[PDB]
């Protein structure tokens, strides 16, 4: 339903593959994160769902991540 | 001697 | 150094055109969404950028009084590219010494002045605020808790890399590098001027850069001579420059100069950010010269995208309550 840029979709896929494959002593899961495996799982689902983002509709001029 | 981070410098010769 | 810096400043061979000359009005989030901040940018005036800077005649002694005489600052010895430290009063003494009485050539490119009186005098381009991972991704109550104005890591509550003051005497040179963590840079010439050599982060050029780093001949091989296309460009007083992730650059200072600038990660060139991080890993760069809390930040990025899009939080309950309190302010 939201449209991400291909810049973001490709970058989030790189980032999830990167963080998932770091061993425990290099993963650096920070203090605020609850269950990082469930996070990795949710990101993969979301990337599948957003894979058909439309490139023109992604150009909203406002970032998807902003504070309320 | 506190450790620092975010120091901008290229590598030494 | 065995290469001739004067010939690198005089030759016409670094004639690539990689920089886009833009008006500030046009540097907005839609521009970043469309182009991925892949091109170096120069803003010959500040109209429309939303920047703020100190008085036009601000001096190094003024910077000193704002950050403290006793603040330790990292300094580069230009001849060796090695680091040393002194206090800001000692640096100011050096900078105020006539040119012919200075024994050595020193540069400061690493004074991060957040959480000092200087911080509210300088604001970077508004668009950077909308995309920087620090401002948009790191838990806000942790960033707001920072008290320490130095870059001591034990007191650092977020990646403290947003606002730096560069003070460079005539003759300063900073050899080719890529900024830490594949950060993008904004750079405003408050007084003076700078000369940059720019090399694009193609796979082949990033392989050359890493091999040059591993060879340890940086003083012998001017890296812009090793690549197919390099651009040397002059930045004049009042210009603002934005360097994209990954770009390999060197910088020469033709006149005493004061710059305000800073670093940021963002969501539109994460593959390059990750590529640069891994070069630093392979080349054994000491942590002090790296982006603080880099993978911690990357975890918070994943959590923000999932929350913002799906309303599913992966922060602890306590962190969620800290955030909700700040939403009600
Ligand atoms: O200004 C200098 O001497 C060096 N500056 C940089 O490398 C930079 O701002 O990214
Ligand atoms: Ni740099």
């Amino acid at each position: 339903q939201v449209h991400l840029t291909h810049f973001e979709l490709e970058g989030l896929r790189c980032l999830v593959d990167k963080l998932e494959s770091l061993p425990l002593h290099k993963k650096c899961v920070p203090t605020g994160i609850e269950d990082e495996d469930a996070l990795i799982a949710d990101v993969k689902i979301l990337l599948e769902e957003l894979a058909s983002s439309d490139p023109k509709l992604a150009l909203t001029g406002v970032p998807i991540v902003q504070w309320p | 001697a506190p450790a620092t981070g975010g120091v901008k410098k290229p590598h030494r010769y | 150094r065995t290469f001739d810096l004067e010939e690198k400043l005089q030759t016409n061979k670094y004639n690539a055109n990689f920089v886009t000359f833009m008006e500030g009005k046009d540097f907005n989030v839609e521009y970043i969404q469309r182009g991925g901040l892949r091109d170096p940018l120069i803003f010959k005036n500040s109209d429309g950028l939303g920047i703020k800077m100190p008085d036009p005649d601000f001096t190094v002694n003024d910077v000193k009084m704002c950050v403290g005489s006793r603040r330790m600052v990292d300094v580069m010895d230009v001849n060796t590219q090695k680091g040393i430290e002194m206090t800001m009063a000692q640096w100011t003494r050096y900078y105020e010494t006539p040119e012919e009485e200075r024994e050595k050539l020193y540069n400061v490119i690493s004074l991060e002045f957040s959480h000092t009186r200087l911080e509210n005098m300088v604001q970077r381009p508004s668009t950077v605020d909308f995309i920087d991972w620090v401002d948009n991704m790191w838990p806000r109550h942790l960033k707001e808790s920072q008290t320490e104005s130095t870059n001591a890591i034990l007191e650092m509550q977020y990646p403290k890399v947003q606002k730096y003051c560069l003070m460079s005497v005539r003759g300063c040179y900073t050899d080719f590098h890529v900024d830490f963590g594949g950060t993008s840079v904004w750079y405003h010439i408050h007084q003076g001027g700078k000369v940059f050599w720019l090399i694009p982060p193609t796979a082949h050029n990033l392989e050359l850069y890493e091999n040059w780093l591993l060879s340890g001949k940086q003083g012998d091989i001017f890296l812009g001579d090793r690549v197919s296309d390099c651009q040397r460009i002059e930045l004049k007083q009042g210009y603002t420059f934005v360097i994209p992730s990954g770009w390999i650059h060197a910088v020469y200072t033709p006149t005493d100069t004061l710059v305000f600038g800073g670093n940021f990660l963002h969501s539109f060139n994460i593959p390059m950010q990750l590529k640069i991080y891994s070069i630093e890993d392979r080349t054994r760069v000491p942590n002090k010269f790296r982006y603080p809390f880099y993978y911690e930040m990357c975890w918070y990025v994943l959590e923000r995208y999932v929350y913002c899009i799906t309303n599913r939080s992966h922060l602890t309950k306590d962190f969620q309550k800290e955030s909700l309190s700040m939403d009600m302010e």
